[PDB]
């Protein structure tokens, strides 16, 4: 619905930026994983709050890109998955980049592959990011869906997806 | 290889490790054969 | 400020050619008259300040130097990296298949 | 005569340096138109001491005595290098190779677990000028290297590493990394070490030597994770001398 | 009072149909063990190792130094062929004996002869039956000895210039070295008998055991138990079979070690590298690869602080690094000359591997007794390929199995003996039942 | 630190801990068994057999 | 093949159980 | 297949963490263990009630009287491992009730990782980890194994996904 | 699919010649490489040396290129290490070291075809499979 919602705006000569501006928080907030009911555990207790955080903010549609101006795809975390690894991918599926465990005989890294976030929409519209170590912290957001700033602090949050009364 | 001479007899000798086998096997057709008294 | 080294390593020439001052020794099978035995030349004459270098190392016969010759452009230098060096990690950089 | 593998073997005596008589009060004379190498340097160590914190301003901590758990693993052997003769008559030793490393760890009282790695890789040290001969006063003084006492393919406990690893906390998705920085990011340390070795007793025959040896070093701090202790490290060593 | 499937235990009283369950059993083991070695013989391929054969028999007769020359490459099969006939044509003979007592001769024996019949219950004639074969033991290891010393030797994996049949002329009569084997510690470093290392103690561990063994038996025949003895025993049929059950796992639990870390009475050439060499192959092999490109294996320090390839042991030996840190205690000939006073010599390590030794520790590092039930060799995850089980897995595991089941028999038997002894073993009395007179627990 | 029988034993002249502390503040000394360790499992050790003396 | 022989030497021990109950035997 | 499905709830739920697991393992292994020991001592305290050494024939199914002694059993269990059963009664309802209330435990278990409602971790554990990389325990070792089947067998096993990990992504540990 | 002559196609020598084995040569070179290659060569890849595989492009790049029949047979005969520069013979199995490695004594002319056919064919079948370890199985 989202993609639906974007090409729309652009067919219609809106850029980047404002196609993107004009996605409700609420909807972009359901396209993230940590309200899938099926991310909890079962001695992992109380709000969903208590886990990721009380959100904040939408901080916008991240969009990735190699060095040679290739988009690039977040490849998302299935529900089954308490951990995924961070594979970066283009319209077609073919692997561009990751984040590498081994590093020595590394094809793919971020570094290599000169891979830059750039947001549109949210709180970081229109701000680019290139050096690795950030581009890498949003490309590990980004597996999650949707990317949203947390407050973790007032209710001392662990970090930990919990489920949802539907769950429950 | 066995020597030549014997050679013949190699088939035979494939299955000669199994025979104890088979008197265990032979007991019990022999008390079948008197009802496992 | 905290920064992961080997990390950096590969944004700079490291990722993309032979460093002949930190890359594993079995990377130098990737071109052909090169390993075993200039290979074994190459890493324990490092370090190199330029890729030229490596010509000078003494006792290269004629048709070592023009192997060398031929393959100065899949060599790059960069700074030595401690984290790459130690251990004897170019002979033995615990990677196998 | 001397001992074969099947007499040492589980006594001890294999990280035990050899020693010289009481009587090898010689002096060992030094050639300037020749060469010479250590064919050996062993090095054992006696004493292994690690300086506290003192919590406060000027009170300069002390070196304290420790336990070593790690038990007859800790003397470096087979060391060998350069023995040049500089222009001043000064000798230096440089090494080249040998077992130089080993890891050890000691227990303060409390229970803290201090594991270094002992070593003198690298080492290069030094006499006085004007030596001529090496005697029961000789002196030679040295820095050596010491690398991170983990390389880098070690991966800790939740699967991190340098060269190797994840570069996060995965077991918490959606924590803030900012107070996770030093334990997710693992860093190569690369100090140096100081020693002194001290020559009491000399074959002039043979050409070994034997003495003490002092040495300051830092000890691991777990790529980054923690500060290091600063250890000095005491023992006595053995080494024979060669015309190269 | 048995079943059918107790069937056997009507033999206990009947002496005579016992003897030829007994020696028909004896021929069926002469079988196996003749039937068995021709069928290796008839598949052996002597260009390939033994142990890349599935051989378990050819290799107990080349160790006897019949068939093999230097390196233990085979010569002459004529040999292996002639111990198998041998057994095979012997086995007809105890059949013959074997089957003619259990169906046709005399069921009982005492009653056709005094000297061949024996009551259990009869101590002085159970010591004498035990003191004949414990004579006949004594002359079969006289007879190893007599094969080391006066008829051509026997295989010596430490030999030098890799291995070779050689006659023994000093066997170790030394009771402290033969003697001080039973009392060193079964724990690593040690290892009881099963460390025993050359063939001097092995022949003169032999001339022990064959005096001691016939000296034994005269000793059984000439006296009867002492009271002491009387009173601590049972003494029936099925109690003397418990003991011997007992004893035989015992026996088959040694027998399991000894194939799993002895390499010299089951030499590597022919049974294979055992766990612990093979381990140690592998870090001398890529100790060698390492060096020769460049490596300084002496100052390599590996991921946790220790050496990548050479470490100390607890009690300060160099050692090779990695998980084989556990099998230090390996000695083997293609690793000895490397080790010095110290452990192995880095001086040594540099200067004066030979070929045949880098060829040795490749050939058992890729042969470590590991495999598959279906025999596909290697770990666990490996893919098809390699048709390998070691020898020494097959006989170490096989002989685990039976020794556990030789001392599940020994318990049973020996439970149930004590029982029938005492005359309870087919139920509690109602009207004497024990507990009904025993005081209450509270 | 709110520590209550610590002093108790402390006066009496237990002094240092297995661990190789002392509170005087002097470190690698050996108390030997009566340290506060071994202090705390005598008396444990004396419970039980009282708990058990009671009992009979 | 084999099949030939280990046919044959399996009926052997059946068919001495075989002669003997025919034959009214000591079974 | 269903060896697969073990492997599965391992790597993915860590189901063996799980404690309705734990109370299933217990009422599996304690059936076995009443079976067995139920079973030996009935055959090990019978009454003597014919004169053969096979006593199976001295029973007869329509016969009043117990076969074995319940009094002796008593004594032997009371005297070997403190307690032992007195009532016959409790004793056979005991055996019913261990095996299937396992079972039943092991279900609800199941019932919640249909959700993905897992006993995978321990917060306090992997908040000391995170900080602390001196820190291992048994459990943090667990998940490293876990971690690895997940990576390794996903591709495979969930095909429709079209998981393509390059070699440099897989979790390995040194040299293997 | 099966084995279509396309597949057992492969280079003669270094000048692009190419042979059609059979499938009855490649069979016995699949069951001559397990009888005297597999243990340390399982899979394309080497035990004891596991940087230097069977893969097609690592042969390619070896000196004397090894792509081929000729060079495979060669090697068989006379191996070299990877850049060709020393005979080493004495620690790897081959016709000349035979002496030493009796699996190589009863080996024809025609056997070394059929095993080189087979490390040649292999990777057609196989692909990354092919030399590329455990990743792969
Ligand atoms: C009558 C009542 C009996 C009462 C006995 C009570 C005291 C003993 C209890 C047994 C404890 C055994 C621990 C075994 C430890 C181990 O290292 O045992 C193995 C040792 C072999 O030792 C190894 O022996 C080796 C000897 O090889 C050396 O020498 C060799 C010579 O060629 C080679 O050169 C080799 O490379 C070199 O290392 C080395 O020393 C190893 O370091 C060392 O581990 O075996 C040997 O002592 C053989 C011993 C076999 C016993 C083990 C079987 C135990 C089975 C239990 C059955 C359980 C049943 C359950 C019942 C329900
Ligand atoms: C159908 C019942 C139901 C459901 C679905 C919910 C759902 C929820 N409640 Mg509510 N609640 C309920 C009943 C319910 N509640 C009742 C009855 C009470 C009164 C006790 C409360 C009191 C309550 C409070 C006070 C709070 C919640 C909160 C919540 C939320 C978090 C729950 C959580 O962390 O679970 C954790 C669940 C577990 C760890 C599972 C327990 C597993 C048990 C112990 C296993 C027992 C096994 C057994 C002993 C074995 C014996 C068998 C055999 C051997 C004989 C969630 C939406 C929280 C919230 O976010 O509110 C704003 C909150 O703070 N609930
Ligand atoms: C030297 C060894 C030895 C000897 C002479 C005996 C002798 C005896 N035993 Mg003891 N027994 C032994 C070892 C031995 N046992 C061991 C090692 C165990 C533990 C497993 C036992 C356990 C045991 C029990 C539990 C009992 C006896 C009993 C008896 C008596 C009757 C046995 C009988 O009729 O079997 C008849 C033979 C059979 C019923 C055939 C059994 C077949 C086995 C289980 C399967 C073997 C299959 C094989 C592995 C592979 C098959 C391949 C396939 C093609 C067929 C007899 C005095 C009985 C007794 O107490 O007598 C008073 C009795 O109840 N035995
Ligand atoms: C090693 C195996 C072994 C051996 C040697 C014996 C031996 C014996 N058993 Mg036991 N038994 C065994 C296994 C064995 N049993 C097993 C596995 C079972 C369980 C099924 C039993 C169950 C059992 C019972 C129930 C009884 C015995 C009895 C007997 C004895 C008398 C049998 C008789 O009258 O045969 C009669 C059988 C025949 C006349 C048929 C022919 C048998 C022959 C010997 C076959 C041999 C063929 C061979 C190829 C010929 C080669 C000859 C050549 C060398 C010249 C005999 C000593 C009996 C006993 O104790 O008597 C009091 C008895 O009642 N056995
Ligand atoms: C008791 C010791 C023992 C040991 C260690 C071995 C070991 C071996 N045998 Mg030998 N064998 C034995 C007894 C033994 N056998 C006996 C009694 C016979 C007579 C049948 C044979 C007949 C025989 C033949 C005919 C052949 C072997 C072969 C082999 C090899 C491959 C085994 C295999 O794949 O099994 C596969 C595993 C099983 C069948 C599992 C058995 C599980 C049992 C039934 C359960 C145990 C229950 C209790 C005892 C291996 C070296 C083969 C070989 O390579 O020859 C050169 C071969 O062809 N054996
Ligand atoms: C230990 C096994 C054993 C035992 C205890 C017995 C015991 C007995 N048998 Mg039996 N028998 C056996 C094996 C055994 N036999 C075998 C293997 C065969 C087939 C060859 C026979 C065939 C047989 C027959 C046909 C008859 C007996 C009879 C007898 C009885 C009297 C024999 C006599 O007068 O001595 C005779 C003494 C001698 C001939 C002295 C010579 C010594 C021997 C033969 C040579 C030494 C052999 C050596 C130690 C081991 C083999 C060598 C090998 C390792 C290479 C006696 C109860 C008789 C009987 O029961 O009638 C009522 C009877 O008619 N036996
Ligand atoms: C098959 C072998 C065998 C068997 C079954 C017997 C059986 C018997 N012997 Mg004979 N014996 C044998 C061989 C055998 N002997 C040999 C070869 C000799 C010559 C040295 C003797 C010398 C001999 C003497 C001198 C005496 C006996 C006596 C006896 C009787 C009592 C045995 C007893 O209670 O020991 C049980 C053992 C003990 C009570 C104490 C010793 C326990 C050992 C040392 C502990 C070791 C356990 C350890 C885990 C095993 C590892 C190895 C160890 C060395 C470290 C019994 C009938 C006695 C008798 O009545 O004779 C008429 C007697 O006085 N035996
Ligand atoms: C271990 C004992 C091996 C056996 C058995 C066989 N090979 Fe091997 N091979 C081995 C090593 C250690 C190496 C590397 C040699 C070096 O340069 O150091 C090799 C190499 C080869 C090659 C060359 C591979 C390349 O990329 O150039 C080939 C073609 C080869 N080996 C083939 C081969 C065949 C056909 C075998 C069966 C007869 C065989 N090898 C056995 C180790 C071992
Ligand atoms: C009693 C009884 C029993 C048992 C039995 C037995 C156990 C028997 C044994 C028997 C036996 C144990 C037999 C044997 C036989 C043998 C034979 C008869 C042999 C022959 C041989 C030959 C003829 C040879 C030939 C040859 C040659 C010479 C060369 C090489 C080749 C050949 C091999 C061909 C039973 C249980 C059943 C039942 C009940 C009763
Ligand atoms: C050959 C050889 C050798 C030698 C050996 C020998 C010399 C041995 C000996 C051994 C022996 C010498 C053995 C021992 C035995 C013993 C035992 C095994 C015992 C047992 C016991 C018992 C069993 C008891 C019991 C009891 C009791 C306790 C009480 C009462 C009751 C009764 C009696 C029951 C050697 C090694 C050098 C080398 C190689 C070869
Ligand atoms: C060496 C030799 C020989 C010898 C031989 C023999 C010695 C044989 C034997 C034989 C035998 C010894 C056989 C037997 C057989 C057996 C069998 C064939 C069996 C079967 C059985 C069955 C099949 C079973 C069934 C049943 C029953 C009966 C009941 C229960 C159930 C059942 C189903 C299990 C000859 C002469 C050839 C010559 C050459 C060489
Ligand atoms: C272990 C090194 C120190 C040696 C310990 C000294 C021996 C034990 C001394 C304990 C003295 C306390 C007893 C006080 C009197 C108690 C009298 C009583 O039981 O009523």
């Amino acid at each position: 619905e989202i993609n639906r919602r974007v090409q729309a705006s652009l067919a219609s000569g809106a850029t980047l930026e404002e196609a993107w501006s004009a996605i409700p928080e609420k909807l972009a907030f359901y396209d993230y994983i940590g309200n899938n009911p099926a991310k909890g555990g079962l001695f992992r207790t109380g709000p969903m709050n208590k886990g990721d955080g009380i959100a904040q903010a939408w901080k916008g549609h991240a969009v990735f890109r190699n060095k040679e101006g290739e988009e690039l795809f977040v490849r998302r975390m299935p529900a089954f998955f308490e951990s995924f690894p961070v594979i970066l991918t283009d319209k077609n599926g073919v692997v561009k980049a990751d984040i590498p465990f081994r590093r020595a005989e590394s094809k793919y890294s971020f570094e290599q592959q000169g891979v830059t976030v750039s947001f549109y929409g949210g709180e970081l519209n229109g701000q680019t990011f290139t050096d690795p170590p950030t581009v890498k912290s949003y490309a590990r957001k980004a597996i999650f869906g949707e990317i949203f700033e947390f407050d973790t602090e007032t209710l001392n949050s662990d970090g930990i997806f919990r489920t949802s009364p539907r769950g429950w | 290889k066995l020597p030549e001479a014997y050679a013949i007899f190699d088939p035979l000798v494939d299955v000669l490790p199994v025979i104890p086998v088979l008197f265990l096997a032979l007991a019990f057709v022999w008390q079948a054969a008197v009802g496992f008294r | 400020e905290l920064v992961n080294v080997v990390d950096e390593k590969l944004g700079t020439a490291y990722g993309e050619k032979i460093d002949l001052n930190n890359t594993n020794i079995a990377a130098f099978i990737q071109y052909r008259g090169l390993y075993p035995t200039l290979a074994k030349l190459i890493v324990k004459n490092a370090p190199y300040e330029s890729v030229e270098d490596v010509l000078n190392i003494p006792g290269l016969t004629e048709r070592q130097k023009q192997i060398l010759r031929e393959n100065l452009e899949h060599f790059t230098v960069t700074e030595v990296e401690t984290a790459l060096v130690e251990g004897g990690d170019r002979y033995n950089n615990g990677l196998y298949k | 005569q001397t001992l074969t593998y099947d007499d040492i073997v589980g006594t001890g005596l294999a990280n035990k340096c050899p020693t010289l008589d009481d009587t090898a009060r010689g002096a060992y004379p030094i050639d300037s138109s020749q060469t010479y190498r250590i064919a050996r340097l062993c090095l054992q160590p006696t004493t292994f001491l690690v300086k506290e914190e003192p919590k406060n301003k000027r009170q300069e901590a002390e070196f304290v005595p420790t336990k070593l758990v790690t038990r007859e693993t800790t003397s470096l052997d087979q060391i060998q290098g350069e023995l040049k003769v500089n222009s001043d008559g000064s000798l230096t030793f440089v090494e080249e190779d040998g077992i130089d490393f080993q890891p050890v760890t000691v227990q303060m009282a409390g229970g803290e677990r201090i594991p270094l790695l002992f070593t003198v890789k690298n080492l290069v040290a030094s006499t006085q000028p004007n030596v001529t001969s090496i005697t029961t006063s000789t002196d030679f003084k040295g820095e050596f290297n010491v690398p991170s006492y983990r390389t880098a393919n070690f991966l800790d406990p939740k699967g991190r590493g340098l060269a190797s690893g994840y570069d996060s906390a995965i077991a918490l998705p959606q924590a803030k990394e900012e107070e996770l920085a030093r334990a997710n990011v693992k860093r190569f340390s690369l100090t140096k070490g100081q020693i002194s070795l001290n020559v009491a007793k000399v074959d002039g025959r043979t050409g070994e030597i034997a003495g003490t040896f002092e040495s300051e070093q830092l000890s691991d701090d777990d790529m980054g994770a923690h500060e290091p202790h600063e250890v000095k490290i005491q023992g006595v060593f053995y080494a024979s001398i060669e015309p190269a | 009072g048995f079943a059918w499937w107790a069937g056997n235990a009507r033999l206990i009283n009947l002496s005579g149909k016992l003897l030829g369950a007994h020696v028909a059993h004896a021929g069926l083991i002469v079988f196996w063990a003749g039937a068995m070695t021709l069928f290796e013989l008839a598949h052996f391929i002597p260009e390939k190792p033994m142990y890349e054969q599935g051989l378990i028999l050819i290799p107990h007769i080349a160790t006897l130094g019949w068939g093999v020359g230097p390196g233990g490459e085979v010569v002459d099969t004529f040999p292996f062929f002639v111990v198998g006939v041998v057994h095979l044509i012997s086995s007809a003979v105890l059949g013959f004996g074997g089957v003619y007592h259990a169906i046709r001769g005399p069921e009982t024996l005492e009653e056709y002869s005094s000297f061949f019949g024996y009551d259990w219950k009869d101590k002085n004639k159970m010591t004498t039956i035990l003191g004949f074969h414990l004579i006949v033991l004594g002359i079969g290891a006289l007879l190893l000895v007599a094969k080391a010393m006066f008829f051509g030797g026997l295989y010596d994996t430490w030999a030098p210039g890799g291995g070779d049949v050689r006659v023994i002329t000093n066997p170790t009569l030394d009771p402290r070295v033969i003697f001080g084997y039973l009392l060193k510690s079964p724990f690593g470093g040690e290892g009881w008998i099963v460390s025993v290392n050359n063939l001097e103690d092995v022949v003169g561990g032999h001339i022990w055991i064959g005096l001691i063994c016939i000296a034994g038996g005269i000793w059984h025949i000439l006296t009867t138990p002492f009271g002491w003895a009387r009173r601590a025993f049972i003494w029936s049929g099925e109690a003397y079979l418990s003991y011997s059950l007992g004893a035989l796992s015992m026996m088959g639990f040694i027998a399991t070690c000894f194939v799993w870390f002895n390499n010299t009475v089951y030499p590597s050439e022919f049974y294979g590298p055992t766990g612990p060499e093979a381990s140690q192959a592998q870090a001398m092999t890529f100790l060698i690869r390492d060096q020769k490109l460049g490596a300084n294996v002496g100052s390599a320090q590996g991921p946790t602080g220790l050496g990548k390839y050479l470490m100390r042991s607890p009690t300060g030996e160099i050692i090779f690094g990695g998980e084989t840190m556990r099998f230090w205690d390996f000695r083997g000939p293609w690793l000895e000359p490397l080790r010095g006073p110290n452990g192995l010599d880095l001086n040594k390590i540099k200067n004066d591997i030979q070929p045949w030794q880098e060829r040795r520790a490749a050939e058992y590092m890729t042969h470590a007794p590991l495999g598959s039930l279906n025999s596909v060799g290697g770990v666990a995850t490996e893919i098809n390929s390699v048709n390998f089980v070691s020898p020494r897995s097959w006989l170490a595991t096989s002989h685990f199995v039976l020794a556990f089941f030789f001392l599940v028999g020994h318990l049973w038997h020996a439970g149930r003996a004590r029982a029938a002894a005492a005359g309870f073993e087919k139920g509690i009395d109602r009207e004497s039942e024990p507990v009904l007179s025993m005081p209450s627990l509270d | 630190q709110g520590m209550f029988v610590l002093p108790f034993m402390a006066r009496l002249g237990v002094t240092g801990s297995w661990s190789g502390w002392s509170i005087t503040g002097e470190t690698g000394i050996d108390p030997g068994f009566w340290s506060f360790e071994g202090v705390a499992l005598a008396h444990i050790v004396l419970s039980g057999l009282l708990f058990l003396a009671a009992c009979w | 093949a084999q099949l030939t022989m280990i046919a044959m030497i399996g009926i052997a021990g059946p068919m001495i159980i075989f002669l003997l109950a025919v034959r009214r035997g000591n079974l | 297949a269903i060896f697969r499905f073990l492997l599965f709830f391992q790597g993915f739920h860590n189901w063996t963490l799980n404690p309705f697991h734990m109370m299933g393992v217990a009422g599996v292994l304690g059936g076995a263990l009443l079976c067995a020991i139920h079973g030996a001592t009935v055959e090990n305290t019978l009454f003597q009630d014919g004169e053969g050494a096979s006593t199976f024939r001295a029973f007869n199914p329509t016969q009043a009287e117990e076969t074995y002694s319940m009094v002796t059993a008593n004594r032997f269990w009371s005297q070997i491992f403190g307690i032992a059963f007195s009532n016959k009664r409790w004793l056979h309802f005991f055996m019913l009730f261990v095996p299937v209330t396992g079972l039943w435990m092991s279900a609800i278990g199941v019932v919640g990782l249909a959700l993905n409602l897992r006993s995978y971790d321990f917060i306090s554990q992997e908040i000391r980890a995170a900080e602390d990389p001196e820190f291992e325990t048994f459990y943090t070792k667990n998940l490293l194994l876990n971690e690895g089947i997940r990576a390794w067998m996903a591709p495979q096993d969930q095909p429709h996904e079209n998981f393509v990990f390059p070699e440099e992504v897989l979790p390995r540990g040194n040299a293997l | 699919a099966e084995l279509t002559p396309e597949v057992l196609t492969v280079p003669l020598n270094s000048e692009g010649k190419t042979i059609t084995l059979t499938e009855k040569q490649y069979l016995e070179g699949k069951r001559l490489f397990q009888y005297a290659c597999a243990s340390c060569h399982v899979g394309g890849i080497t035990k004891t040396n596991p940087s230097l595989d069977l893969r097609t492009e690592t042969l390619a790049l070896a000196t004397p290129p090894r792509d081929n029949i000729e060079g495979l047979v060669d090697y068989m005969k006379n191996p070299t290490t990877y850049d060709g520069e020393q005979e080493i013979a004495e620690v790897h199995p081959s016709l000349r070291s035979a002496d030493i490695f009796p699996k190589m004594r009863n080996l024809t002319e025609k056997d070394l075809v059929a095993i080189a056919g087979h490390i040649l064919v292999e990777p057609k079948i196989l692909g990354d499979k092919w030399g590329g370890g455990k990743v792969y199985y």
